[PDB]
RNA sequence: UUGCGAUAACGAACGAGACCUUAACCUACUAAAUAGUGGUGCUAGCAUUUGCUGGUUAUCCACUUCUUAGAGGGACUAUCGGUUUCAAGCCGAUGGAAGUUUGAGGCAAUAACAGGUCUGUGAUGCCCUUAGACGUUCUGGGCCGCACGCGCGCUACACUGACGGAGCCAGCGAGUCUAACCUUGGCCGAGAGGUCUUGGUAAUCUUGUGAAACUCCGUCGUGCUGGGGAUAGAGCAUUGUAAUUAUUGCUCUUCAACGAGGAAUUCCUAGUAAGCGCAAGUCAUCAGCUUGCGUUGAUUACGUCCCUGCCCUUUGUACACACC
């Protein structure tokens, strides 16, 4: 009966958790949205474009929850993909490191992640509580 | 060369070995190169016992 | 002396292979057959397998 | 692809010649007493010898 | 000078395993007769140094390659040793071909 | 078209120039032990059941 | 015949598959009785499976591929032409969608239809090159039942891959249209058209 | 303490360690239930140890599986092995042998890799090709 | 976070910025017909001009067209961040200009004949019709260019 | 060629003729009505909410839909 | 040429095989904070009433299943049928981790070729040059120069597909004070990258190399299209004494042919083909390359001499620098 955020599917959790912080609105979306692509390996900016930073922060805060520490550089390697170098074959290029650093500094000020002396960000007392509420909501909605 | 090779082949056999082979290649008063093996005894050419038993 | 074991073993394998060819050339007319290097603390000693030892 | 060399078949036939009122139609005891009655340099070599020898008894009966 | 545990570790690295596990056995046999408590020969994964070269010195022939392999085997034995009698019986008969390092720690 | 299912008795050997044709001996399921020899293009085996659109033709390619 | 409660709760539709193993959860492997024998032992029903993914070895002997199930053998003939090499997760996803569409139209059993396809577009008389040159003669041979299954899976899946290419229609539904047309015998499927081409050649190459 | 067995399952490089002990029906994979596995079309591989014998044989048992190595299909085939081997090893050490040999009958009569690790291994690549067998294209001209 | 409907108050093939921009295709992919305006540039200015991105470019109101083109002709006013343009630090006045439909050929000529006029080697290679970016001409381009 | 807007006379046979469709998909509306896939997708999500078609699969890249009752 | 058998031969040797390495098994031994698992010495969180966690090994204890690597065991086609001259063998079934030489390599005889390499060496004979040098070094250019013929490839022609979001999983390496290597973290920047620190001479840190194809949900909708990214313009960085003939990366723009390819031709029989990417090599910088490595994983045959190449026997020969 005590639900953690592992009993809920990751697609259904992050969609529910993104729409929570969107409808709550304290995440300080940094200003350079709609000019940025989220990776050099990307062709386009995010296709939803009113959003996608609530979704990126919901996936980061879930990723902090699952793991024990994640930093910015681990986060770029996470969200990178295949870069089309045109006529040369593809490669892994790490994602945008100013987007993910401004995700993490955003989740700090709303109390989800903190400074974690073994590296980057661990999920907080309150942040674990916040995701666990939404996980309880998502199974029975 | 025939006195040198059979000198050292039959020194090896009289010093107690299972096999010996001397191969001399080059030119000796003739322009065209030739090779001749001076083999007496018993050799094994294939496998690990080349590494176990053979000094080359 | 702050060097990796992949590097320190290869460098000692190179110090062996250098003295093998050096003592091949310098001790050619004294029946050198091999060198054996023993890596001990506070001294390394170089063992020379020379058949006619008495002029080495 | 499972034809046996003369060195398996000579040593098998040389075992049958002088150890018939010994080793039987079981491979496992034939494997184990070729450790004592023969000096075979490898475990893979011993098992091929002991297996053809086992095959030989089943033909002899 | 009086029977105090020093928390020493002897790491043993060597290319050839039979001469390596000879000394790693003798370190076990020495510390099983002074009744010293030890974490035994911990067998680290074998370092395999592979070098791939073309067979030919020039550039002729089929494209044929060697893999020349050096295997590095390594062990360490942890000890808690009365130092003066154990350093007496370890510095003697150092094995060629096996590299041995002795490290003490303050833990 | 009056087809007939036939039951393989013996695989008589490979034929054809490349070996891809296997010649077999079959007996018919209806009116059994009426036994003839046919050619087969695919992998045929003992006791396979295969179908003939003719009842009077024996295989002629061999060796 | 009961629902069971566990500390990690199992849904009821999968709990109903405890009583019978079906394709993915939906279509039984029973009553898939084959009206044409000589392909039984070569169409692999009578061993139910859940999903059409199995990492089974069936190509190490001569006839082990007759024991791979006929839905796995259909998925196998999809994931090719290079860009789809590997990717059985995509090919299993197609057949899940395909057997839906086969169930929607002509509402009978979708496993029975793909079995009715294999027994209908198996080439019963083929031809071979007798004579080892380009100027040669062609001879009418009978066809092995394993080959009739082997070619039928190839003919249906090529006709799916061609028809789904360069149009709005999906590989899920072109194959579904391929198998439904082949189940009836209609001459509007690629595989029936290619089969009768093989058989009219062998009427004349006797 | 508790009646506990620990088994493993193995595809090519994916090794799923199962810690099967007495409990209340719990079936968990790396922190998460058996209901959410990803790939969600290969969900019924990790339901075949459950459905071939029935769920009632898992009702007294907690299964906590960690899988690492391999890939997405390859880890799935180690999950279904780790818990089909975990249940049988629990029916060896604790429950009867006749009840163990019904488990090993219906597991093996469906899928032999449920209990026995497949020995297909990556054959090494050879020089003169990109593949183990396949060779570079040769010219003659 | 949901899906909404639409209706077709629709207008066909439409001149815009000296280009017959098409109807029946969406807004940031109808404006890629205009030279100098590609996909990233269409997508940024159809968000800066408060245009719904699913509008199919012919349900677009004629004042929504005018805000689209006013942003294109003048981007540094409207917070396009000056790394997003074709011509930056231009060649002669140092100011960032996004060059548009008939002018991108015009500034291309102005680049190529600036470069020949100093007899620079890339202009010479541009005059001769060879590749100018350090290629290997020995094998490639051997039915044209 | 394919109607990417939805005027009324296509709308009144979307709502009249997707009844008597056994199978409905994105491409089924493209090749038998004459709209594009981006309006066939909209005509799928709208028509299940009206309940004249009922979902079976609802996968992205492949939707299987069928007539209610 | 592996044997069986026939036998004027009998009994052997080198080569094949055996051998060595690697991969697959070991809930049997030897263990380990440089690998894990289980409690909890001991905590401390979130939802709760036990599920998911995070933390300390003289600020715990225990175990080795998982991993490692010592020493061993295992498979010998075992057993049973079918066929064979009841041989040697082969096939099927059952068992088994494995029944294709268990998979795959390393080694590999006798004889050679006018095979290549004097431009790998302080391997070397002979010849050429030796100061106005063919030595060495310095500055700049060239190998990349482009009507074109050919070879190996890389990117595609798209809906089994591109994009965006989300899920998110390997294995083989390498790495610095015998000095600037692999780089975590924080901060600044769309990005490239910059700066302040850190860990690591490495089962310890980079690194769970959170790799790519893949999966799901959206956007596209058969349009050379949002496929393809060639060419080309403008700006910002990195390496380097030096980037021009763009070193490479980055952001915008330009958006070529290409609608699956005549004649012909290459590779390939199971974790193999193929799709996918990662490490290493050269490396200051540069991979469409190679050597490996893992992810995903099919079709088709278990045959034949039809084509090609090779081998053996018979026949022919006026050939033995041996049809050059
Ligand atoms: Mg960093
Ligand atoms: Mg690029
Ligand atoms: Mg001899
Ligand atoms: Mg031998
Ligand atoms: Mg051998
Ligand atoms: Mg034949
Ligand atoms: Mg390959
Ligand atoms: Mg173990
Ligand atoms: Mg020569
Ligand atoms: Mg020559
Ligand atoms: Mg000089
Ligand atoms: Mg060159
Ligand atoms: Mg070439
Ligand atoms: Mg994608
Ligand atoms: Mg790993
Ligand atoms: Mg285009
Ligand atoms: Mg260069
Ligand atoms: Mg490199």
């Amino acid at each position: 009966p005590g639900v953690s955020v592992r009993d809920v599917a990751a697609q259904d959790f992050i969609n529910a958790y993104a729409s929570f912080l969107q409808r709550q609105g304290k995440l300080e979306v940094p200003g350079y949205v709609d000019i940025v692509k989220t990776s050099s390996g990307n062709e386009m900016p995010p296709q939803d474009a009113e959003g996608w930073f609530y979704k990126r922060a919901a996936s980061v805060a879930r990723h902090i929850y699952m793991r024990k520490q994640v930093g910015v550089g681990k986060l770029n390697k996470l969200y990178g993909g295949a870069k089309s170098r045109g006529v040369r074959p593809y490669k892994h290029i790490d994602a945008s490191g100013s987007i993910n650093r401004k995700v993490l500094q955003a989740l700090e000020k709303i109390g989800i992640v903190e400074i974690s002396p073994k590296g980057g960000r661990r999920i907080s007392e309150n942040g674990q509580r916040d995701l666990d509420r939404i996980a309880a909501q998502t199974l029975e909605e | 060369i025939r006195r040198a090779a059979y000198g050292v082949v039959r020194y090896v056999m009289e010093s107690g070995a299972k096999g010996c082979e001397v191969v001399v290649s080059g030119k000796l008063r003739a322009a065209r190169a030739k090779a001749m093996k001076f083999a007496d005894g018993f050799l094994i050419h294939s496998g690990q016992p080349v590494n176990d038993f053979i000094d080359t | 002396a702050l060097i990796s074991k992949k590097r320190k073993l290869v460098a000692d394998g190179v110090f062996y292979a250098e003295l093998n060819e050096f003592f091949t050339r310098e001790l050619a007319e004294e029946g050198y057959s091999g060198v054996e290097v023993r890596v001990t603390p506070t001294k390394t000693e170089v063992i020379i397998r020379a058949t006619r030892t008495q002029d080495v | 692809g499972r034809v046996r060399t003369k060195t398996v078949k000579r040593a098998s036939k040389a075992l049958i010649e002088r150890y018939y009122p010994k080793l039987t139609l079981d491979f496992q005891t034939n494997k184990r007493l070729c450790d004592e009655i023969a000096t075979i340099q490898s475990k893979r070599l011993r098992n091929k010898i002991a297996g053809y020898t086992t095959h030989l008894m089943k033909r002899i009966q | 000078q009086q029977q105090q545990i020093i928390k020493i570790r002897i790491t043993l690295t060597s290319t050839k395993v039979k001469q390596l596990e000879n000394v790693s056995s003798n370190i076990v046999k020495n510390a099983e007769q002074h009744n010293l408590v030890k974490k035994g020969p911990v067998r680290l994964p074998t370092k395999v140094l592979k070098i791939s070269t073309r067979k030919t010195p020039n550039g002729e022939g089929s494209k044929t390659w060697e893999t020349y392999e050096m295997r590095i085997h390594k062990r360490y034995i942890d000890l808690e040793a009365p130092v003066q009698i154990v350093k007496r019986i370890t510095q003697i008969t150092i094995e060629p071909g096996v590299d041995v390092e002795v490290v003490v720690a303050s833990n | 078209t009056p087809v007939t299912l036939a039951k393989v008795i013996k695989v008589l050997g490979r034929t054809g120039s490349r070996g891809g044709v296997t010649q077999v001996r079959v007996e018919f399921l209806e009116d059994t032990s009426r036994t003839i020899v046919r050619n087969v293009k695919g992998p045929v085996r003992e006791n396979d059941i295969l179908v003939l659109m003719e009842s009077e033709r024996e295989a002629r390619r061999l060796r | 015949f009961t629902p069971v409660v566990l500390a990690t709760p199992i849904p009821e539709e999968v709990q109903q598959a405890q009583t019978e193993i079906k394709l993915f959860n939906k279509w039984s492997f029973e009553e898939v009785e084959v009206k044409d024998a000589s392909l039984v032992d070569y169409v692999q029903v009578r061993q139910p499976i859940f999903v059409a993914h199995t990492a089974g070895r069936y190509a190490n002997k001569r006839f082990r591929k007759a024991q791979c199930p006929i839905i796995e053998r259909l998925t196998n003939s999809l994931m090719m032409n290079g860009r789809n090499n590997g990717k059985k997760l995509k090919a299993v996803r197609i057949i899940k969608h395909t057997l839906d569409i086969i169930n929607v139209l002509t509402d009978q059993n979708p496993i029975q239809v793909v079995v009715d396809a294999i027994t209908n577009t198996g080439p019963r008389e083929d031809t071979t090159r007798v004579g080892g040159g380009g100027a040669a003669r062609r001879q009418a041979v009978d066809v092995s039942p394993l080959r009739r299954v082997n070619q039928a899976i190839a003919l249906l899946t090529i006709g799916a891959r061609e028809a789904a290419f360069r149009n709005i229609k999906t590989i899920a539904e072109t194959l579904a249209e391929e198998l439904i047309n082949a189940a009836k015998g209609s001459s509007t499927s690629y595989a029936i058209k290619k089969k009768d081409e093989l058989e009219r050649v062998a009427k004349s190459n006797r | 303490a508790v009646p506990s067995v620990q088994t493993f399952g193995k595809k090519k490089s994916a090794t799923a360690v199962a810690h099967v002990k007495a409990g209340k029906g719990l079936i968990k994979v790396n922190g998460s239930p058996i209901t959410l596995v990803e790939p969600e079309i290969l969900r019924f591989k990790v339901y075949e140890p459950l459905l071939l014998v029935g769920l009632d044989k898992f009702s007294n048992i907690d299964i906590r599986v960690r899988v690492t190595g391999g890939g997405h299909v390859s880890q799935v085939y180690a999950i279904r092995q780790a818990i089909a081997k975990g249940l049988v090893a629990y029916h060896q050490k604790y429950v009867d042998e006749q009840s163990k040999n019904e488990l090993k009958k219906a597991f093996t009569s469906y899928d032999r890799t449920l209990l026995i690790a497949d020995s297909r291994r990556p054959e090494p690549k050879k020089f003169g090709g990109k593949g183990a067998r396949s060779r570079f294209q040769k010219s003659y001209r | 976070s949901l899906v909404v409907q639409e209706q077709g108050s629709f207008q066909h093939i439409l001149r815009l910025l000296n280009t017959n921009v098409d109807g029946n295709i969406k807004i940031v992919y109808a404006l890629t017909t205009i030279k100098g305006v590609g996909r990233r540039y269409s997508n940024l200015v159809c968000k800066k001009a408060d245009v719904d991105l699913h509008k199919r470019a012919g349900e677009l109101t004629q004042e929504e067209l005018e805000r689209i083109v006013q942003i294109m002709q003048n981007p540094t006013h409207y917070k396009i961040p000056a790394w997003f343009l074709n011509r930056q630090n231009d060649i002669t006045d140092g100011k960032d200009y996004h060059t548009l439909a008939n002018n991108v050929e015009s500034k291309l000529r102005d680049d190529l004949e600036r470069l020949k006029k100093i007899r620079a080697h890339r202009g010479i290679r541009h005059f001769w019709g060879l590749r100018v970016r350090g290629q290997h001409t020995k094998t490639t381009g051997r039915r044209r260019a | 060629q394919h109607a990417v807007i939805l005027d009324q006379e296509k709308y009144d046979r979307i709502l009249k003729e997707v009844p008597t469709y056994r199978y409905v998909s994105v491409s089924v509306l493209v090749d038998r009505l004459k709209i594009g896939g981006s309006l066939a997708r909209i005509a799928l999500r709208h028509l299940e909410k009206e309940g004249i078609i009922k979902p079976i699969s609802k996968h992205s890249k492949q939707a299987i839909y069928t007539r209610a009752t």
